[PDB]
């Protein structure tokens, strides 16, 4: 997305 | 009774025979290494080049 | 608590570099062998990548993240590590499942699976897993995906366990026979091992998963879903761990890992 | 009756005993005391061959100095090209347990044999293309330990049964027994001339036999166990004999009697072969300790080690160039060592 | 390199046989008979039992061709020759190249205090005490690597298949259990 | 060349005493497990006893448990049998063997009737 982060289904939304 | 019979025919046999000194026996073993000591490439490896194996 | 916990960037490459060079190790230690060539390594064989594929599959993320500080970048990125993270998990049952049928058949086994067959099995396994972790990653966003995730790790978790339960029982069954001609803590250690490593590695990442699709918005959850780095940290954790519990544990190996 | 042939049986042994220490003047260690030590021969694994499924008991090189051919328990006899580490040949055999394999002078056929006391002659050439047992040769009682070719029409051949056999593979029945053994005999040995050759056998005693005649000549003891390996100084006037007390003994043919042992305090283990350089100079032993040790015939000191196979190395053989050595163990693996 | 070439063709040919072979000498379960060749087949299992009747009664050589065998068949009959069978059952369990291989025991044509002093106070009859003279020796020297299983047979020669076979099945078990670190 | 001399065994009265010496030469003594064999008339070679290489192991046969004593001394090779309160069914010529290898567990072909490594046989004779 946006601004990528580690891993997928980190953050809640 | 037959088997000691041969053996003592065998030993008999075996008894006489020609026995040179184990210092000549030794010296020609000695000057047999020391005359191919050079054919050998064990004794001193070849050349990379003239070894069969790995070119 | 909200505040979702980030770990540094610099310990993630750390972790990503020793589980790299253990497995590459492992799996030289039996591709050189002729000996370690039997149905068992192959299935080893296919975990060590798998371990290995995910960690720098991991550390490159990191990599990734530091130099960008892109979305069709991340769905490449992503796909790997979703199908290599799948392909590690079914790696690992296909390993439970062989030991399981060179005991409770052992006479049957030796013409029923043959190297075709373990060839075709790891080819097909490592196909669904690279299919379904592509087809997960593009449907992320999905509810239905992440289920899936959950319902088959907990499958494949259930069955692993029952497979060396049901063993350890074959296993007490003839410490028990060996009684009329003359102790049961070297199975239960083994057994206690290779089934609390799995589960205490793993599961946190799913258990995040099932709040993730429960309680999004539970103030207990919220704080349990905070620490998503210290989860992925277990699951590289595991891919260290892996080459000790299963590889060095054969004698054969462990001798060509002194060796080299 | 017994008792008189017994007591004038051990009056010749004591006779023959006195005789030895007469020429016995000075030790082979004395006279190679004073010449410059050969060094260190260190040398490493040129190549590895791999594709017996079962250890390797014997092999054999041919004149050729190029191919050689192995046996395996799985029952695979297979002939190799050791520069290209190609196989040449595949032969399955009737009987998978097989001890001996010889590969002829000329290179057209080969032998093989074990527990099923049949010696297997094998064509080669063939020139429909495959390759089919010739003949079988059959009458030994015993296991055969050793069979080794003089040309293509004749084989010398000791069994576990206390004799040895020179066959006519033409006809197919043996030409002349070879008896004296009172254990198994395990290996054989042809001098560079095809008139004598040495066998050792399960007595700790070596038998000196004479082809043409069919006779024991000279009778060699000094060894405590059962002899292994037996093979003759490239020269034909000694050979050396590896046993399961640990120790190689060097015999003189013309002294009749032992020369230097090679022994060190460390090996505790049987030898299972035995073979020469091209010169003579180095003797490599091969022991069930899963190492072969390579010795200096003349000085009785430790050259090297060749170190490598995880299992027994059963077989130990020597090109007619001498360039390598090849060692078959019971990991499966034959090695090229230069 | 053409000659190379030609070489590779040959050796591409009998590669794709030793394949098809090393299957079939995994499949196949070897059997060592002594009290020639044999293979049958139970419940579509190849087993291979060579028997040893031909040689001589001097073993110490070529006993050391069978340790990739499965299993060593022990038939004991029942002058003392019931000692000398004891003798031999040690020799084999405590040899250096035979201390994995497990051996199948089977007590066949069923005084005793004469040639065994140890049989006078014995409880639990005779039968028992032949198996247990032989346990005694297994269980001394094992080490978990080789068990022995002990069988009495009226050598009826009915249902002697079947033991055999059962008895090779609890020895790949114990074998692969061992490798496992579960035994 | 290895050698193994029987001396001490002779005609004796039921349950006397009869003392048996093996001496050996040509292989380090020490290095070897020593047995003892006998051939009954018209029977054949059964084992007696073994001792091993220190003289820690001494196993007999069930017959002569309890009345036959082996010991052996390595400073002077040799291998003695105490035979105590002898009975007929002892009658036999007696053998000496050792076990083929040095350092072995195993002890194999001992009573071969062709064994290389046993010695001539000394008799010994029960009777009143
Ligand atoms: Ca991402």
């Amino acid at each position: 997305s946006y601004s990528l982060e580690h891993x997928r289904w980190g953050k809640p939304v | 009774i037959a088997q000691a019979r041969k053996l003592v025919e065998q030993l008999k046999m075996e008894a006489n025979i020609d026995r040179i000194k184990v210092s000549k026996a030794a010296a020609d073993l000695m000057a047999y290494c020391e005359a191919h000591a050079k054919e050998d490439p064990l004794l001193t490896p070849v050349p990379a080049s003239e070894n069969p194996f790995r070119e | 608590c909200y505040e979702q916990l980030f770990v540094s960037p610099e310990v993630f490459v750390t972790l990503g570099v020793i589980s790299l060079l253990e497995n590459i190790l492992v799996i030289v230690a039996i591709a050189k062998n002729k000996n370690l060539h039997s149905p068992m390594y192959f299935f080893i064989c296919s975990l060590a990548v798998a371990d290995m594929l995910v960690s720098v599959s991991n550390g490159s993320e990191t990599i990734v993240i530091t130099l960008l500080n892109t979305v069709n970048i991340d769905n490449v990125i992503d796909s790997v590590i979703c199908s290599s993270l799948l392909a590690s998990i079914c790696s690992l049952l296909s390993i439970a499942v062989d030991r399981y049928f060179t005991i409770f058949y052992a006479l049957q086994y030796h013409n029923i699976m043959t190297v075709k067959r373990v060839g075709i099995i790891i080819s097909c396994i490592w196909a669904a897993c690279t299919v379904s972790g592509i087809l997960f990653i593009i449907y992320s966003d999905s509810s239905a995906v992440i289920i899936c995730l959950i319902t088959m790790f907990f499958t494949m978790l259930a069955l692993m366990a029952s497979l060396y339960v049901h063993m350890f029982l074959m296993a007490r069954l003839h410490i028990k026979r060996i009684a009329v001609l003359p102790a049961n803590m070297k199975g239960a250690i083994t057994l206690t091992i290779l089934i609390g490593v799995f589960v205490v590695c793993w599961a946190p990442f799913f258990l995040h998963l099932i709040f993730y699709i429960s309680c999004p918005q539970n103030p207990y959850c919220v704080c349990f879903m905070s620490h998503f780095n210290l989860y992925l940290i277990l699951i590289m954790c595991n891919s260290i761990i892996d080459p000790l519990i299963y590889a060095l544990r054969s004698q054969e190996l462990r001798k060509t890992f002194k060796e080299i | 009756e017994l008792d008189q042939l017994r007591q004038e049986a051990e009056q010749l042994k004591n006779q023959i005993r006195d005789a030895r220490k007469a020429c016995a003047d000075a030790t082979l260690s004395q006279i190679t005391n004073n010449i410059d030590p050969v060094g260190r021969i260190q040398m490493r694994t040129r190549r590895t061959l791999r594709g017996h499924l079962a250890k390797i008991y014997a092999m054999h090189w041919g004149t050729d100095s190029r191919l050689l051919v192995s046996a395996s328990q799985d029952g695979k006899l297979i002939i190799w090209d050791s520069y290209t580490t190609n196989k040449v040949h595949a032969i399955p055999l009737r009987s998978s347990w097989v001890m001996t394999c010889a590969y002829a002078p000329s290179g057209n056929y080969v032998a093989c044999g074990g527990l099923d006391n049949i010696c297997s002659i094998y064509n080669l050439k063939t020139r429909e293309g495959n390759v089919r047992v010739s003949r079988e040769l059959a009458g030994h009682t015993g296991y055969l330990s050793c069979c080794r070719f003089l040309d293509d029409n004749q084989i010398v051949t000791s069994s576990g049964d206390t004799t040895c056999a020179l066959w006519d593979i033409e006809t197919g029945q043996q030409t002349t027994t070879f008896t004296g053994h009172t254990g198994d005999v395990m290996s054989l040995s042809l001098a560079p001339d095809t008139r004598l050759f040495v066998s050792g056998a399960c007595d700790a005693s070596a038998k000196l036999w004479d082809v043409r005649e069919g006779m024991c000549r000279q009778t060699f003891t000094g060894h405590e166990s059962d002899i292994n390996a037996i093979c003759f100084f490239p020269n034909g006037n000694a050979f050396a004999t590896g046993s399961d007390d640990a120790t190689c003994r060097l015999f003189d043919l013309r002294a009749d009697q032992e020369l230097m042992t090679y022994s060190h305090d460390n090996i505790i283990c049987g030898i299972t072969s035995v073979s020469f350089s091209k010169s003579g100079r180095l003797l490599l032993a091969g022991y069930d300790d899963f190492n072969c040790n390579v010795w200096d015939a003349l000085k009785a000191d430790r050259a090297g080690v060749l170190a490598g196979h995880d299992n027994r190395v059963s077989c130990l053989g020597v090109t007619d160039d001498g360039m390598a050595v090849a060692t078959g163990s019971w990991d499966s693996f034959l090695k090229i060592w230069n | 390199r053409n000659e190379e070439k030609a070489q590779r063709e040959a050796n591409k040919k009998i590669e794709k046989q030793l394949q098809k072979d090393k299957q079939v000498y995994r499949a196949t379960h070897r059997l060592l008979l002594l009290g020639f060749e044999t293979k049958f087949q139970v419940d579509k299992v190849n087993f291979h039992m060579f028997d040893v009747g031909g040689q001589r009664d001097e073993r110490r050589k070529w006993i050391q061709c069978f340790n990739d065998v499965t299993a060593i068949i022990f038939v004991v009959a029942s002058t003392n020759r019931l000692q000398e069978a004891l003798n031999l059952f040690k020799s084999i369990w405590n040899n250096r190249w035979l201390r994995t291989i497990s051996v199948i025991l089977f007590l066949n044509k069923q005084k005793i205090e004469d040639y065994f002093p140890e049989f006078a106070r014995y409880t639990t009859r005779a039968k028992y005490f032949i198996r247990d003279e032989f346990l005694r020796i297994s269980t001394a020297s094992g080490d978990g690597r080789h068990y022995c299983y002990p069988h009495f047979t009226c050598a009826v020669d009915t249902e002697n298949i079947r033991r055999v076979f059962n008895d090779c099945r609890d020895i790949i078990q114990r074998m692969h259990l061992r490798q496992y670190e579960l035994l | 060349q290895v050698q193994l001399q029987e001396s001490g065994g002779g005609l004796v009265q039921p349950g006397g005493s009869l003392r048996l010496s093996c001496a050996a030469s040509g292989f380090t003594f020490s290095n070897y497990k020593m047995n003892w064999v006998r051939q009954a008339p018209g029977k054949g070679l059964e084992w007696v006893s073994d001792i091993s290489q220190s003289g820690a192991s001494i196993s007999y046969t069930g017959s002569v448990k309890g009345r036959f004593t082996i010991s052996r001394d390595n400073a002077k090779n040799t291998l003695y049998l105490q035979m105590n309160s002898l009975k007929p069914e002892d009658t036999a010529v007696y053998y000496c063997a050792r076990c083929p290898a040095p350092f072995t567990r195993d002890c194999f072909d001992v009573t071969s009737t062709t064994y290389a490594y046993r010695g001539q046989g000394t008799q010994v004779t029960v009777s009143s």
